[PDB]
C-alpha cells in the first residue's frame, strides 16, 4: 500500500461514516502571533478592496477627484471626524505595513522564536499606534 | 481533600446516534500524580472505564497521549494538572481530525502524509551499503539537532490553522521539519529532489509563518523554523 | 464466528511486534523479497524500544583498539554462564555489521573528530579478556538512540512492501499439528477479528515488567507474546530472571539511564559515601546490573537510605562539566526535571531500583528458532520464530548486560528474516487451517467484553503487581515466594470474577487492558513459581537461604579431582516453565545452557568462574 | 521539471520589498512615475494576495476556478482605473496628498 493509496482510504473511510469532528477555533487558546495572524488578512484584504474601489471607482463613475472631494468637502464635515476617517484609513495601512516587515524578516529567517515573536509582535502593535496616530495628523 | 473537575470530551461510535458532549470526573489530587495522564488513567480505572485514550511511556518520549488540554496540544503525560482548584480543566482530541472514539483522532492520514516524503537515508551508490560506517563530521551532525527528536506527536501539524484547513494537501509541520531533517542530511544525496516534490501550493506553501505549530511543541522543537529554512532553499537550489 | 466479523488474510510472513526487532525482522523479511505482514498493538514508533536513552554494543573500534571476542566475554561473563554462548558468539560478532547497517540506514549517531559513530562506557565491560580496564564501545545517539533507532528503523520500512496491521492486538497464534501458521488479531478500530495466516511467524512483544508494581517499563509491556506461547502449550524459558535496573525515580518508576553512570556520575548514600566503592571495589558504580541494584536495595534495609522516608538512594550528575549534560544527557536532564523538579547540573537524583528488562521469554535457537523440550531435548517448533525482549535465546542469561538489548534487537531481528530466507522461498504454500481454528481466542474476547462479575480489571492488576512487588523483588526466600505463590495462584482464579464496563467494539480499551492482565498473570505465574523453585543466587535472582551459586562443579575450586553434579542437582540450568491455562497449574522442567560456541577456534568458550564485579 | 511554487513565493516577497519601497519613495518624490509603479506595485502586490486568501478557503476545482478568474478581472480593471486616474486625473500621489489638508 502506498503513501497516495493511504491517503485516498483515509477520506473514503472517513467521509463515508458517523464520525464526528473535533472542535478547534471554538476551543483553541488565541496566541497573540494568531491574533496578529488573522489581522494581517483582514488588513490586506480591507486594504485592497479600498485600492480596487479607487481604481473601480475611478471608471465606472464621472466627475474628477476635485470635483469629488469638493462634494465630500460640503458635508459640513466635522475637524474631529475628519480624523476618525483619516485615523481609520492610516491604522490598516500601518498595521500591516510593519507587520509585513515582520513577516520578510521571517521569510529570511530572522526572529522565529517564540520570544522573539511575542517581541516582534508587540513593537508592530505599537509602531502601528505611532505611525497611525503620527500620520493621522500630517 | 482538594477534589479537582474535570471536563472531558466524549463520544461513543458504538452507541446509537450518540453525539460529541462533555463529561465531568471529580479527583482527589492527593489520591493523584502530578500529571494530566496520571488523572486520566486513576478516573480509567476508579470510575468510568469507559473512558478511552491512547497512552504508552507516560515519559514524555513516545507521543502517545497527544491531546487538547485546556485549548492547547501537549502530552497528557508531560503537563501538569491545575493545582488551582477554581479552574476545570478541558480535556479534548486533537482539533480538526476524525474522532474514532473520545480522545481517539484518526492519524492516518498523518502517518501517511509522513510516509509521502521518504523519511529515510538515500544515496546514489547503495552498492556498499551494510560494509562501511559512513563519515559524518560533529559539524555535519550539529545540523540535525533540534530535528531529530521529533516524536510525532501530531501537536504541532494539528495545531496549525492551515492544516486545519488543508490537511489533505498541506504537509503541515511535523511532516515538514522531518523532511528538512533528511535535506540537511550530510549523508543524503537527494536534497534537490526533495525539494523538487514541494513545487506545487500546496505540499510546503500553506505554511503563512502562523507560528502555533513551534509554540505548542512539547517537545522545544521548532518546526516552523525548519518550515522557513526549507522555503529558502526552495528559492535558490539550482538545476 | 456470527457475532464477530471474521477477516482470513494471507503473506509469507506475520511478525508479531514492532519495536526494534519487530521492524528489523518485518522489514528485513520483506527485503528479501517476502510478502509480510507486521501485527503491532501500537503505531510502530510509540514501541517500546523509544524510551531505550543508552546506547547500542558494537565492537566497532572507534574510541580505541577493540575485540567483538572481548565483548563476548564481558557478555557470557555478563550472564552469570546462564547464557548460551552459541547466541552471545553469534551477537558480539555480529554487531559491528548489524551497527554499521544502522548508521547506514540513516541512524543518526553522535560522531568524534574521526567523523566515526561516538561510543561510551557503560556497565561492566572491559578490553583484553577482562583485564585491560574499562572500554568504549557502546553506540549511541546522545541520549535518545532508542528513539533513532526506532525511526530510523521504522523509516526505512516504509522504503518496502511491509503490510502494517497498526493497532492490532494479537489474540493467540494459529498453531496446528504443532506447526506455526499465523496469528489471530483483534483490529482495535472497528472490533472485527483477523486471522493472518503465514508460513512463519515471528514473536517480537517485548517484556512484560508490568506484572509488578514500580516498573521502567510502559503501560504497554503486558508480556502478550509470552503468553500467546504459553497459550500454545509452549515453555517459557528463565521468566524468574528479572532486571531490577538500579536507577529508576522514586515516584513514577522512571528511568535515568546507565549511561549517567558511564560518564564519570556517582551513586550517593545518605551518609556522604559513594557506597558503590566499598560493595564492588574493581568496578564501582559501573559495574553489573544485579549487583548495583542488589547494593542500593541492601543500602536502604540498613537505613543508610536518603529521603523523607528513608527509601531511595542518590544518582550524582551535577559536577561533570554543565557542557556534558548538554550533548550526552539532555533526555535525562529534562525528565529527571519534569518528574523530580530537579536541575540535574546543581542537584543529584532521587533514584531507586525498579523492574527493567525480562531476560526470560520464549526459548530460541542462535537462529530466533522457537524451542520446546521433547524427551529431554531440543526440538525446533516449525514456522514459529521470536526475538528481543520476548524472546530468549538468553544471550543475557541471568543479567543482561546495558546496552546489549537494543544490540539483541537489530542481531536477533536480522536473524529470523535471515532463517527464513535461508530455508524457505517466498510464494512456498502456505498451509492450510481448519475453519474453527482462531474459535476460542474470540469464545475468550467475548465473555470478557460482557463480563458481569464482582472485581474490576484494574483492581486485580494492582493486587497482582504489588504482590509480584512484595514476593518477587530483589531479594527473596522460600517463604515469602510460596506465599507470593499461592496468593498470585489465588488472583489467577479471580480472574473468572472479573468485571469490565465497556461494552462497544471501537476501541475498547477496557476490553483489552483485560485481555493485557490475563497476559500479565501467566508471566507472573511462571515468573514466581520458577523463582522459588529456584535454589541458589546467580544473576538477578538472589535467595537468601541459597546464597550458593550452584554449578555441576565448584568452579572457585580447581576443576580435576571433583566430583561432577548429575543434571538434576545443580542449578545451572534453564528453567522451562508451562501452565494449565484453565487451573493456573505451573508445572516446570529444565534444558541445559549451552557453552560451545559456534566455534573454538574463532571464539573460544569461556568456563564458568568466581563471579565478582 | 519547473520550480515554479518557489519563483511565485520569490515574486511575491520581492514586490513586497518594492512596495515597501515605494511608500517613502512617493512621499519623497511624487511624480507621473511614481504614481504608475505604485498602481502597478498595489495591484500586483493585492492579486496574489488574494490569490493566497483565494487558495486557502476556497474547495473545489468547481470554485477556484472563478474565484481566480473573478479575482484577475477585478485586478486588471483595478490597475487600468488606477493608470486612468494617473494619466487623466491628478494620480495617486496628488490625489492622496489632496485628500490629506482636508
Ligand atoms: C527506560 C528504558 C531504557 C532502556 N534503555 C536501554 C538502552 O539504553 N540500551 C539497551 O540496550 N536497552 C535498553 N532498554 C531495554 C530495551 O530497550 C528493550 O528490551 C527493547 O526496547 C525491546 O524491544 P522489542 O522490540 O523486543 O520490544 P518493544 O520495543 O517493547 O516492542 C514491542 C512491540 O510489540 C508490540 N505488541 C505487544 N503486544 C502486542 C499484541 N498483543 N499484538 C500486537 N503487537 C503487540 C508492540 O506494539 C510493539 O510494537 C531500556 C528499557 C527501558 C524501559
Ligand atoms: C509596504 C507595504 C506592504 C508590505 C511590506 C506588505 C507585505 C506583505 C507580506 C509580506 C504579505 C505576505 C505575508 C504572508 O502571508 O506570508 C502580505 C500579504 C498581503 N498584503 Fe501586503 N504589504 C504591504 C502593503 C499592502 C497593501 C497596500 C495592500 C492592499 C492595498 C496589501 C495587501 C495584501 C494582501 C491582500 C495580502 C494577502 C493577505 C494574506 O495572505 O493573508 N498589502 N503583505
Ligand atoms: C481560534 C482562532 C484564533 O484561530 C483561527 C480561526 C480561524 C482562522 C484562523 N486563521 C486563518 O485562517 C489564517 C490567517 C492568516 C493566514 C492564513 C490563515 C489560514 F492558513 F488560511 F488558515 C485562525
Ligand atoms: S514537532 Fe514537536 S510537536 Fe510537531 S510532532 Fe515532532 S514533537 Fe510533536
Ligand atoms: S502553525 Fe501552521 S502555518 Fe506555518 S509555521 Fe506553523 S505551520
Ligand atoms: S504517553 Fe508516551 S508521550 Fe505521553
Amino acid at each position: 500500500t502506498t503513501a497516495k493509496e493511504e491517503m485516498e482510504r483515509f477520506w473514503n473511510k472517513n467521509l463515508g461514516s458517523n464520525r464526528p469532528l473535533s472542535p478547534h477555533i471554538t476551543i483553541y487558546r488565541w496566541s497573540l502571533p494568531m491574533a496578529m495572524s488573522i489581522c494581517h488578512r483582514g488588513t490586506g484584504i480591507a486594504l485592497s478592496a479600498g485600492v480596487s474601489l479607487f481604481g473601480l471607482s475611478a471608471l465606472l463613475l464621472p466627475g474628477n477627484f476635485e470635483s469629488h472631494l469638493e462634494l465630500v468637502k460640503s458635508l459640513c464635515l466635522g475637524p474631529t471626524l475628519i480624523y476618525t476617517a483619516k485615523f481609520g484609513i492610516v491604522f490598516p495601512l500601518m498595521y500591516h505595513t510593519w507587520n509585513g516587515i515582520r513577516h520578510l524578516i521571517w521569510d529570511l529567517g530572522k526572529g522565529l522564536t517564540i520570544p522573539q515573536l511575542t517581541q516582534s509582535g508587540v513593537v508592530v502593535l505599537i509602531l502601528t499606534v505611532l505611525s497611525s496616530v503620527g500620520l493621522a495628523a500630517m | 481533600p482538594r477534589i479537582k473537575k474535570f471536563a472531558i470530551y466524549r463520544w461513543d461510535p458504538d452507541k446509537t446516534g450518540d453525539k460529541p458532549h462533555m463529561q465531568t470526573y471529580e479527583i482527589d489530587l492527593n489520591n493523584c500524580g502530578p500529571m494530566v495522564l496520571d488523572a486520566l488513567i486513576k478516573i480509567k480505572n476508579e470510575i468510568d472505564s469507559t473512558l478511552t485514550f491512547r497512552r504508552s511511556c507516560r515519559e514524555g518520549i513516545c507521543g502517545s497521549c497527544a491531546m487538547n488540554i485546556n485549548g492547547g496540544n501537549t502530552l497528557a503525560c508531560t503537563r501538569r494538572i491545575d493545582t488551582n482548584l477554581d479552574k476545570v480543566s478541558k480535556i479534548y482530541p486533537l482539533p480538526h481530525m476524525y474522532v474514532i472514539k473520545d480522545l481517539v483522532p484518526d492519524l492516518s492520514n498523518f502517518y501517511a502524509q509522513y510516509k509521502s516524503i521518504e523519511p529515510y537515508l538515500k544515496k546514489k551508490d547503495e552498492s556498499q551499503e551494510g560494509k562501511q560506517q559512513y563519515l559524518q563530521s560533529i559539524e555535519e551532525r550539529e545540523k540535525l539537532d533540534g530535528l531529530y527528536e521529533c516524536i510525532l506527536c501530531a501537536c504541532c501539524s494539528t495545531s496549525c490553522p492551515s492544516y486545519w484547513w488543508n490537511g489533505d494537501k498541506y504537509l503541515g509541520p511535523a511532516v515538514l521539519m522531518q523532511a528538512y531533517r533528511w535535506m540537511i542530511d550530510s549523508r543524503d544525496d537527494f536534497t534537490e529532489e526533495r525539494l523538487a516534490k514541494l513545487q506545487d501550493p500546496f505540499s510546503l506553501y500553506r505554511c503563512h509563518t502562523i507560528m502555533n505549530c513551534t509554540g505548542t511543541c512539547p517537545k522545544g522543537l521548532n518546526p516552523g523554523k525548519a518550515i522557513a529554512e526549507i522555503k529558502k532553499m526552495m528559492a535558490t537550489y539550482k538545476e | 464466528s456470527t457475532q464477530y466479523p471474521v477477516v482470513d488474510h494471507e503473506f509469507d510472513a506475520v511478525v508479531v511486534g514492532a519495536g526494534g526487532a519487530g521492524l528489523r525482522a518485518a522489514f528485513g523479511l520483506s527485503e528479501a523479497g517476502f510478502n509480510t505482514a507486521c501485527v503491532t498493538k501500537l503505531f510502530p514508533t510509540r514501541s517500546h524500544t523509544v524510551a531505550a536513552q543508552g546506547g547500542i554494543n558494537a565492537a566497532l573500534g572507534n574510541m580505541e583498539e577493540d575485540n567483538w571476542r572481548w565483548h563476548f566475554y564481558d557478555t557470557v561473563k555478563g550472564s552469570d554462564w546462564l547464557g548460551d554462548q552459541d547466541a552471545i558468539h553469534y551477537m558480539t560478532e555480529q554487531a559491528p555489521a548489524s551497527v554499521v547497517e544502522l548508521e547506514n540506514y540513516g541512524m543518526p549517531f553522535s560522531r568524534t573528530e574521526d567523523g566515526k559513530i561516538y561510543q561510551r562506557a557503560f556497565g561492566g565491560q572491559s578490553l583484553k579478556f577482562g583485564k585491560g580496564g574499562q572500554a568504549h564501545r557502546c553506540c549511541c545517539v546522545a541520549d535518545r538512540t532508542g528513539h533513532s533507532l526506532l525511526h530510523t528503523l521504522y523509516g526505512r520500512s516504509l522504503r518496502y512492501d511491509t503490510s502494517y496491521f497498526v493497532e492490532y492486538f494479537a489474540l493467540d497464534l494459529l498453531m496446528e499439528n504443532g506447526e506455526c501458521r499465523g496469528v489471530i488479531a483483534l483490529c482495535i478500530e472497528d472490533g472485527s477479528i483477523h486471522r493472518i495466516r503465514a508460513r512463519n511467524t515471528v514473536v517480537a512483544t517485548g517484556g512484560y515488567g508490568r506484572t509488578y508494581f514500580s516498573c521502567t517499563s510502559a503501560h504497554t509491556s503486558t508480556g502478550d507474546g509470552t503468553a500467546m506461547v504459553t497459550r500454545a502449550g509452549l515453555p517459557c524459558q528463565d521468566l524468574e530472571f528479572v532486571q531490577f535496573h538500579p536507577t529508576g525515580i522514586y515516584g513514577a518508576g522512571c528511568l535515568i539511564t546507565e549511561g549517567c553512570r558511564g560518564e564519570g556520575g556517582i551513586l550517593i548514600n545518605s551518609q556522604g559515601e559513594r557506597f558503590m566503592e566499598r560493595y564492588a571495589p574493581v568496578a564501582k558504580d559501573l559495574a553489573s546490573r544485579d549487583v548495583v541494584s542488589r547494593s542500593m536495595t541492601l543500602e536502604i534495609r540498613e537505613g543508610r537510605g536518603c529521603g523523607p522516608e528513608k527509601d531511595h538512594v542518590y544518582l550524582q550528575l551535577h559536577h561533570l562539566p554543565p557542557e556534558q549534560l548538554a550533548v550526552r544527557l539532555p533526555g535525562i536532564s529534562e525528565t529527571a526535571m519534569i518528574f523530580a523538579g530537579v536541575d540535574v547540573t546543581k542537584e543529584p537524583i532521587p533514584v531507586l531500583p525498579t523492574v527493567h528488562y525480562n531476560m526470560g521469554g520464549i526459548p530460541t535457537n542462535y537462529k530466533g528458532q522457537v524451542l520446546r523440550h521433547v524427551n529431554g531435548q531440543d526440538q525446533v517448533v516449525p514456522g514459529l520464530y521470536a526475538c528481543g525482549e520476548a524472546a530468549c535465546a538468553s544471550v543475557h542469561g541471568a543479567n543482561r548486560l546495558g546496552a546489549n538489548s537494543l544490540l539483541d534487537l537489530v542481531v536477533f531481528g536480522r536473524a529470523c528474516a535471515l532463517s527464513i530466507a535461508e530455508s524457505c522461498r517466498p510464494g512456498d504454500k502456505v498451509p492450510s487451517i481448519k475453519p474453527n481454528a482462531g474459535e476460542e481466542s474470540v469464545m475468550n474476547l467475548d465473555k470478557l467484553r460482557f463480563a458481569n462479575g464482582t472485581i474490576r480489571t484494574s483492581e486485580l492488576r494492582l493486587s497482582m503487581q504489588k504482590s509480584m512487588q512484595s514476593h518477587a523483588a530483589v531479594f527473596r526466600v522460600g517463604s515469602v515466594l510460596q506465599e507470593g505463590c499461592e496468593k498470585i495462584l489465588r488472583l489467577y482464579g479471580d480472574l473468572q470474577h472479573l468485571k469490565t464496563f465497556d461494552r462497544g467494539m471501537v476501541w475498547n480499551t477496557d476490553l483489552v487492558e483485560t485481555l493485557e492482565l490475563q497476559n500479565l498473570m501467566l508471566c507472573a505465574l511462571q515468573t514466581i513459581y520458577g523463582a522459588e523453585a529456584r535454589k541458589e543466587s546467580r544473576g538477578a535472582h538472589a535467595r537468601e537461604d541459597f546464597k550458593e551459586r550452584v554449578d555441576e562443579y565448584d568452579y572457585s575450586k580447581p576443576i580435576q579431582g571433583q566430583q561432577k553434579k548429575p543434571f538434576q542437582e545443580h542449578w545451572r540450568k534453564h528453567t522451562l516453565s508451562y501452565v494449565d491455562v484453565k487451573t493456573g497449574k505451573v508445572s516446570l522442567e529444565y534444558r541445559p545452557v549451552i557453552d560451545k560456541t559456534l566455534n573454538e577456534a574463532d571464539c573460544a568458550t569461556v568456563p564458568p568462574a568466581i563471579r565478582s564485579y | 521539471s519547473s520550480k515554479a511554487a518557489s519563483l511565485h513565493w520569490t515574486g511575491e516577497r520581492v514586490v513586497s520589498v518594492l512596495l515597501l519601497g515605494l511608500l517613502p519613495a512617493a512621499y519623497l518624490n511624487p511624480c507621473s512615475a511614481m504614481d504608475y509603479s505604485l498602481a502597478a506595485a498595489l495591484t500586483l502586490h493585492g492579486h496574489w494576495g488574494i490569490g493566497q486568501v483565494v487558495t486557502d478557503y476556497v474547495r473545489g476545482d468547481a470554485l477556484q476556478k472563478v474565484a481566480k478568474a473573478g479575482l484577475l478581472a477585478l485586478s486588471a480593471f483595478t490597475f487600468a482605473g488606477l493608470c486612468y486616474f494617473n494619466y487623466h486625473d491628478v494620480g495617486i500621489c496628488k490625489a492622496v496628498a489632496m485628500l490629506w489638508k482636508l
